[PDB]
């Protein structure tokens, strides 16, 4: 006892380093400009909707938008439990979890010294230019995320772990190997709740204060595809790429 | 470490649960209007609700009647096999859903919420602590001191963890598992709040007078 129940809060048993390891790096290579995006930071012109899209800051978008959603099905690829999934169960995953990862990657490149978020690691937008640009209110969404993560002091391996929590929904539609995908996400959690235990936040209950930031992207999530609704009305479809196409129409 | 006690939070969910027209549409709209009634007496059951303003009281409730009333009536169909059990002792089916037009929210709510409550086997101080955790929600619009609330939702943040790791040692990231099942409920509960609202236009549903209190301006 006192010794046997000190061995309370673990860090990652063993196995969970491995898959600490694995998609830290899966992440790691997937995040487009790794140690070098605050160096390799290109502002866009002040040129800025909730529609009514500004279709000058939009083409910048749909410029870069179609390597941002192959980064989010290449780290995808490299999760060997995700590899391990059927040719339906691992698209419907990939469609429900593409915006989340994308927001996710975009909120966590947020500084407030200049009110920006930088989006691939390359462009840095501000609230008015991501919104006026056909994201709309999703734009403030994705901003208060980023105010919101900044206290988290996220790193890396935090946000590989989410992201593989995202990709793990056993909450998504027309669903087959169902508990194969929840079991992947279990194990995830775990290993992620260890880290977090290791890590040692200067953050009281950082665990559900996080845990609570899925419900945030979820809706990121679900708010763009309304968004993305109303840009095919004031558009053009000839001007979506076909890869942005085949994540978001359907 | 029980400043919000699990067992004083079991016990609001058992104060107001009981042991186990044709419209499907009307007949939830009856059920709602029942249980919000219950609603309040449950959330003045649980530790610290009422030592908040007034106002504050009546601003989380009417933020989160929908969320709390979805999680209740789910976890009460657990048992209830393809369908939905209402707090009128009637019960709905998947396939009168469909004919309501309702079918895909109605899907989503079987699969999402009752199917991953039983498949988890989710007891009722969960169930008690996660609709704890949406009463106390700091984000909702007006209220006067929303830390106070934050605190109240980390203090169940806490009782809950406590709770998981003392009643299910063997499942280490059962309390997780619970709360990543709040997505979900706040996904779903806005698409059931919109139903609502284009059903209270179209005017052939009938709204009773507490729901209808719920779906217009305080
Ligand atoms: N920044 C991320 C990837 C990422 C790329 C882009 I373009 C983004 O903006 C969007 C997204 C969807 C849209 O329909 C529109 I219009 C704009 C976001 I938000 C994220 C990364 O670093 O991987
Ligand atoms: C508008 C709407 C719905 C909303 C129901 C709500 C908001 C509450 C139900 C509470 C009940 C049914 C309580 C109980 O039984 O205790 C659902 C999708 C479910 C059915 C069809 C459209």
């Amino acid at each position: 006892e006192m010794i046997k129940s000190l061995q309370h809060r673990p860090s990652p048993s063993a196995e969970e380093w491995e898959l600490i390891h694995v998609v830290t790096e899966a992440h790691r290579s997937t995040n487009a400009q790794g140690s070098h995006w605050k160096q390799k930071r290109k502002f866009l012109p002040e040129d800025i909707p909730d529609d009514k899209v500004d279709l000058e800051a939009f083409s910048e978008f749909t410029k870069i938008i179609t390597p941002a959603i192959t980064r989010v099905v290449d780290f995808a690829k490299k999760l060997p439990m995700f590899s391990e999934l059927p040719c339906e169960d691992q698209i419907i995953l990939l469609k429900g979890c593409c915006m989340e990862i994308m927001s996710l990657r975009a909120a966590v490149r947020y500084d407030p010294e200049s009110e920006t978020l930088t989006l691939s690691g390359e462009m840095a937008v501000k609230r008015e230019q991501l919104k006026n640009g056909g994201l709309g209110v999703v734009s403030d969404a994705i901003f208060d995320l980023g105010k919101s993560l900044s206290a988290f002091n996220l790193d890396d391996t935090e946000v590989a772990l989410l992201q593989a929590v995202l990709l793990m929904s056993s909450d998504r539609t027309g669903l087959i190997c169902v508990d194969k995908i929840e079991k992947c996400q279990e194990t995830y959690l775990l290993a992620f709740e260890h880290y977090i235990n290791y890590r040692k936040h200067n953050i009281p209950h950082f665990w559900p204060k996080l845990l609570m930031k899925v419900t945030d992207l979820r809706m990121i999530g679900a708010c763009h595809a309304s968004r993305f609704l109303h840009m095919k009305v004031e558009c053009p479809t000839e001007l979506f790429p076909p890869l942005f196409l085949e994540v978001f129409e359907d | 470490n029980e400043d919000m006690p699990v067992e004083r939070i079991l016990e609001a969910e058992l104060a107001v649960e009981p042991k186990t027209p044709n419209d499907p549409v009307t007949n939830i709209c009856q059920a709602a209007d029942k249980q919000l009634f219950t609603l309040v007496e449950w959330a003045k059951r649980i530790p610290h609700f009422s030592e908040l303003p007034l106002d504050d009281q009546v601003i989380l409730l009417r933020a989160g009647w929908n969320e709390l009333l979805i999680a209740s009536f789910s976890h009460r169909s657990i048992a209830v096999k393809d369908g939905i059990l209402l707090a009128t002792g009637l019960h709905v089916h998947r396939n009168s859903a469909h004919s309501a037009g309702v079918g895909a929210i109605f899907d989503r709510v079987l699969t999402e919420l009752v199917s991953k409550m039983r498949d988890m086997q989710m007891d009722k101080t969960e169930l008690g602590c996660l609709r704890a955790i949406v009463l106390f929600n700091p984000d909702s619009k007006g209220l006067s001191n929303p830390a106070e609330v934050e605190a109240l939702r980390e203090k169940v943040y806490a009782s809950l963890e406590a709770y998981c790791k003392h009643k299910y040692p063997e499942q280490p990231g059962r309390f997780a598992k619970l709360l990543l099942r709040l997505p979900a409920l706040r996904s779903i509960g806005l698409k059931c709040l919109e139903h609502l609202f284009f059903f209270k236009l179209i005017g052939d549903t009938p709204i009773d007078t507490f729901l209808m209190e719920m779906l217009e301006a305080p």
